[PDB]
């Protein structure tokens, strides 16, 4: 399991893999780990598969409930605080074997500069949060390889296409170096899922572009 | 002698509701249209409960505000309990009727409110909109065409029963609503619509330039 | 002076039940037939409690709705506790009578409802259907042939005591029911039957084309 | 002024018990004989509490039904606590008297019921049957020969005090009971006997062909 | 105005106690003698509380039965707490007075009972018997010679104050008791004695042949 | 301790041994382990001696209480459910050393076929129940030997006498192969107790027939 | 008859509020200006609730002191729960209205207080100030220009509706406030301002030399 | 214990074995592990025998109770959520030795395409659920062998008969490779039980067809 | 500590020793362990000295309280049930080191045969009870030797004197074989205490007869 996120001028992008395993046996092949929380945020949770689905659902329900009650959406700081509280409230479950590692990416509509409104927030086990200022972050069991790949590939990011290509390449490297991460499946036709957030909102990326980018990367590395 | 006590409580509730503004809700081709006389820009008499359920009321603000909050809480809990597609306006109307009936008898002062619940079909489906009416004592009734509550209702009902044409348009239905309420510009008006062509959430407010052009 | 208080409460309950629609339940060769005057398509005055037990009532909806929910909860809990074949209509009727008797005395406002419980034989068995009547104060009575509740009952009872023929058919019994209630097309009618030829569940509703052909 | 309140409650209870059917219990050579006017085949006014204790009452069904259930619960708990042979009718009569006395004062509406408890000797023993009477206010009295409750009692008592012969037979005692109640075929009659020649359980009902032959 | 309420409650209690049988307790050479008019063989108005303490009352059975049970519970708990020789009749009399005083004020209906507590010396000791009287409102008084309660008491007191000879015998004291109560064979009489020549337990009942010979 | 039960055309039969031990020391010689619960059922509980007496008493009290309250006896399924609940509620006590293994045999008066109305129900530690379709069952510390004996002797069962003889022979084999099971006592005169249930009800078997059958079996095996 | 009870409670509240000093709040170019007649230097009728929310009241001190404490507690808890920028004056006004409405009905004595809530824009933003009015029964209203409470209000309102010029200065607005209240030197005056040019906290008091120079 | 389920054009099919064991000793020979929950769903629970019977009963009672209360049956997502909650609420019991592994198969009447309305849902220990997109699934102690058999035999599935034959063959392979799974019993006459769900509802499969298919498979493998 | 009880025609008899020890040190020399509970029962408790005194006191208080409340004495079965409940309620204390082993002997006045109205009841650790049909029973740390002695000496019991002599001889044998049981003390003059229950009630045995019997037994064994 590996989820990556990076900033480009005008928005953010997120992506993840589609493999779930039980020890050394493959049990899942089309798992989705990236969700759209609201009109301008996306959430990706790593760890136990069962916990992430419940976590994203509870987070979305809480945000929608607050919006309906008050009539005004929460600020970015409020959402970060709610997510941190949710993470901190699961320490006993994590100690018992139900651990979740979320990653947050969003677009701030109240920011003065529209070209620097993308935000990436990472969380730790104790519940602390930090806003990334380097432009990229990754979580999961193969996050080190992906982060090392982005450290060298970030100089080529110019727009959404470059960011998506860099994210796909980082996921490919993480799958190459880690056996728990699933790479592209040319025989079956399964590719990583991506979400792009910009000034208009969060839109899911169609599978055709991801397949084309994966094929181009595979051809280049051959 | 509970006869005198119930007569007095009903008289109190009727007198409280009589001296209030009027709210009109009617169904058009695109869903349901809510029009109310609300000069205040910060206090709202029309809101939403779920993805396909709307809320509207007339009376004292601090009462139907709590009623709206309770309805939202119930809808959210029920949706998370089973599924989002298992929430229906009838379930909310029954809860509102039970709450009002319990309030009327036990509590020292009854609630001077009138409630209406509206629902529309899901996306890619065809179904007639449903409207419900709940009174102060807890009576629940089904209305196929329109609901009129607040202040005097007989002249407004007689005016609406004349020019109401089924399967009308947004502009035409707004014109009938404004004409019936008059018998009003951008100010002193609150307009909301339940649009049945939206993917998930059907509630949206129309104010400002769009309301000016439509009216 | 509890005499005056009980007289006043009984007068309140009688006046509340008097101004209501009428429900007629009668037993035919295939089980029990429920016919009620319900113009609304969303609120139902006839329902089922278990595999062989039916529910019917007349009065205020928010009261017998809670009564129906409590009866369903009790039936489900009892069936899971011991067995599905250990649930009888007498046990539900006694619970309803106790609940109504407790409500009448302690609670400030009595319930203006009339309840009826019907049961049929199991599959592959022969037994006469059982009908019970429960009043607002908690009185429980046994009726062998038919039960009439809601609004005026004397003329309806006199009309039913004339053309009621034992071991009739569905169409004929429906004709007698409609004739007695008239003294009504597809609209403004709710019809349900407890069919004793079904494997497990005996309750089913008849509406639309089938009701049109039968009537 | 508790005088007026107690007078009014006693008048309410007396008026409630006055308009009811009559139950007669008498002792014969084989034990105790219970005869009641019960047209309904599903509601019973005579039952059993333990292996040698019987129950009988007249009044409102939903009240002495709860009283019977409480008595059965108490008898079962006491029997399991110490032994089956340590349960006596006096212990149940005292509990009933205390419960009725507590109900009469504290509760808003008193109970319009009359209770009687009967006991017989164990197997292989000789003892005179014991009969107890409990009233609505909680008064407990001992009757050696017979107990009459429900409706008017003076003419029935005068009729019973004439033809009552000690150490009679089942048929003869049934004839005296029916004659006293008349001043009735298989229908509208409930007959039960506490047989003292049975090994453990002494209660049994007589209905149908056996009741027809005896009467 | 608590004056009227207390006057009414006292009148209620006095009227309740007035229409009751009479109980007489007097002290002779062998201890205390209890004589009461009790036709019933199953309900007892005289009992024991501990090894040297006796109980007697007049009024409603379901009240002093509970009082007797509470006294027995208190005596047993106190005896097990410290020792059997640390239980005195004064401690029980004070508890009874406190309980009756609490009942009179708080509870809606007062208790129509009269209580008496008697104690005797231990084995191998010489002490005068102690008698206490407790009324419905909780007043406690000390009587050296005799206590008369139930129904009218003035003529009985005047008759007893004449033939009462100190240090009499059982037969003679029984004769004075019967003569005073008459102004009665084996039936309609209950006789109990606190014998001070017994090792541990001083209470015993005299009935049948022994009572016939003594009387 | 061993209790056996088998089906014959027209009813059922049950039997048990009369020995109780504390380790390797004999402490009981006339213990009764078969009880009559109601007019058409019999119950036999194995394990700790103290628990069985309380279990049978509670079961009978509960059945009689329900009958008195409702005025109609419970069905067979209801009785099985109540017994299963009672067994399941004693898991902690069984883990602490107070274990009970009940066995149920009854006659169904509501069955369509009067010649196949006999029922035998067995229970497990977790609380599950199963209706025997082979015709016999046994519980206790010597149940394996008794079951193996009945597997070969069941072909001779024709009526009540044959079933009683087969049950006595199975108990004899179990006592022969297990030292915790007590066999017939010719010196003292103690024999196993049996109960027969038929269309008329459950009746205890007199000791004379059991003694005669035991003597015949002993003579045959000599 | 709740009519008489509500009329009496409203009369009590009106009479209590009538005999009190007057508080005037108006909006100028720099925010909101609070002026009150408070001779005491230790008891304050004007305070702050949060970084951009102000508090003002007239009536009995021990009541709106508790109201201010509750508002501060709610604001602090809400700010720590989500964020400091998620606290709005409408949320506090609704809470105050609900609390006053609950107090008016259930509690034996109503509160003789009048509340006003004012809010201003954040730093580096442009928004019109918001003013709310809450009455004793819980009614909430929106006022765009000014709020007058305490004692007589009609002459003060008529005086303020004349010289009130939008987008005025601090000195000029203070002059209009003092002139309207007079129809007063450093003493017997309390002045507070919500300054919208401050970084985080907008509330500050002006007294002494600065108040002398401004006036 | 092994339960299999697979999709065919027009519906679904389920089947299971009839063996229960206590360690290495055979204690059951005609155990039923497939139940009909409602008009369009079937449930099969593996693990402890006692837990499955209670689980299916509670699930059916809950579904019927909701239907009676609301007057409208639940959607597929609601039923999946209720089953997942039931599974998640038994984590402590599973850790204590009372573990249940359910499998769900149903027909969606609200689906747009009537030829692709069959659904198979699998659950994990933590309580997560997944909708199978490959067409088959198995649970139990011999699920690996059955899944491997279906991976090769799924190309022959065309209608209900082919699916039933493939399911019987997979059960036969699982019984061949696993000693805890019971195969066909020709001497006694006990065969696996099956349930077929289609547009008309769920109907139990008669024993004659299963016996014929088992005999044909045995003859082919001889 | 050893308490013995045996039946003779017309009543029962009980006896016990007078020694208490703390490990290997003698701390008591005139301890009484046999009490009169009511007019027709006697109780003897073995184990910890402190627990027995409280147990007998509570039992007597409970019996007297019930008699006073109801006006009629309890039956034998009721007393046995109360004693069994009292024993069962002390399982935790027994596991913690406060163990009590009671023994009950009584005369049934409601029995049909006056010559067979004597009853002896023994209890176990779990709380079960059994009515002795052999005529004798013993409890304590030297109960085995006493029971073995009575097994040979019971043929000489004819009346109360023979039963008392046999009981004294059994106590002497138990003291001879067990160092925790105290024998007769000729130097100090301490002898075992006995209670005889017959149709007239329970009466304590005077010390003179016990001393004479002990002296005769000692002379015979010399």
């Amino acid at each position: 399991t590996t989820i990556v996120a990076l900033k480009y001028p005008g928005g953010v992008v997120m992506a993840g893999d589609r493999r779930s395993t039980q020890g050394n046996m493959i049990s899942g092949r089309d798992v989705r780990k990236v969700y759209i929380t609201d009109d301008y945020t996306a959430t990706g949770i790593a760890g136990t598969a069962a916990v992430a689905v419940e976590f994203a659902r509870l987070y979305a329900v809480e945000l929608e409930h607050y919006e309906k009650l008050e009539g005004v959406p929460l600020t970015f700081a409020g959402k970060i605080n709610r997510l941190a509280i949710m993470v901190r409230g699961n320490l006993a479950a994590a100690m018992q074997g139900l651990l979740a590692l979320p990653l947050l990416a969003g677009y701030d509509i109240h920011a003065s500069d529209p070209q620097s409104a993308g935000r990436i927030v990472s969380f730790d086990a104790a519940g602390g949060w930090n806003i990334e200022e380097e432009g990229y972050q990754a979580v999961g069991s193969g996050s080190l390889f992906a982060k090392s790949s982005m450290k060298k590939l970030y100089s080529q990011v110019t727009d959404g296409d470059s960011g998506l290509r860099v994210a796909v390449e980082a996921l490919y490297d993480a799958a190459d170096d880690d056996s728990a991460t699933g790479g592209p499946d040319l025989v079956r036709g399964i590719f990583p899922t991506a979400v792009i957030i910009d000034a208009d909102g969060a839109v899911d990326v169609p599978e055709s572009r991801i397949a084309e980018l994966a094929r181009a990367i595979i051809e280049s590395r051959s | 002698s509970p006869e005198q006590a119930m007569r007095e409580r009903s008289e109190l509730a009727r007198k409280g509701i009589a001296r209030a503004k009027s709210v009109v809700a009617l169904a058009y081709a695109g869903g349901v249209l809510f029009v109310a006389e609300n000069p205040s820009r910060s206090l709202q008499k029309i809101s939403e409960l779920y993805d396909r359920v709307g809320f509207a009321a007339a009376g004292k603000f601090n009462e139907f505000d709590n009623l709206r909050r309770g309805g939202i809480q119930f809808a959210d809990t029920r949706g998370y309990a089973y599924d989002r597609r298992d929430v229906t306006g009838r379930q909310l109307a029954n809860v509102y009727a039970q709450t009002l009936g319990t309030i009327f008898t036990e509590q020292a002062k009854p609630y001077e409110v009138e409630l209406c619940v509206a629902e529309v079909a899901h996306y890619g489906e065809t179904k007639r909109p449903e409207l419900y009416r709940i009174t102060y004592d807890g009576s629940i009734a089904d209305e196929p065409h329109f609901v009129v509550m607040g202040g005097t209702t007989e002249p407004i009902a007689n005016a609406l029963k004349e020019s109401y044409a089924e399967n009308a348009s947004l502009t035409d239905a707004l014109r009938i609503a404004v004409a019936a309420l008059r018998a009003l510009g951008v100010a002193s008006l609150e307009v909301a619509v339940l649009d049945a062509n939206r993917p998930r959430r059907a509630f949206r407010r129309i104010t400002g330039s769009a309301l000016q052009a439509l009216l």
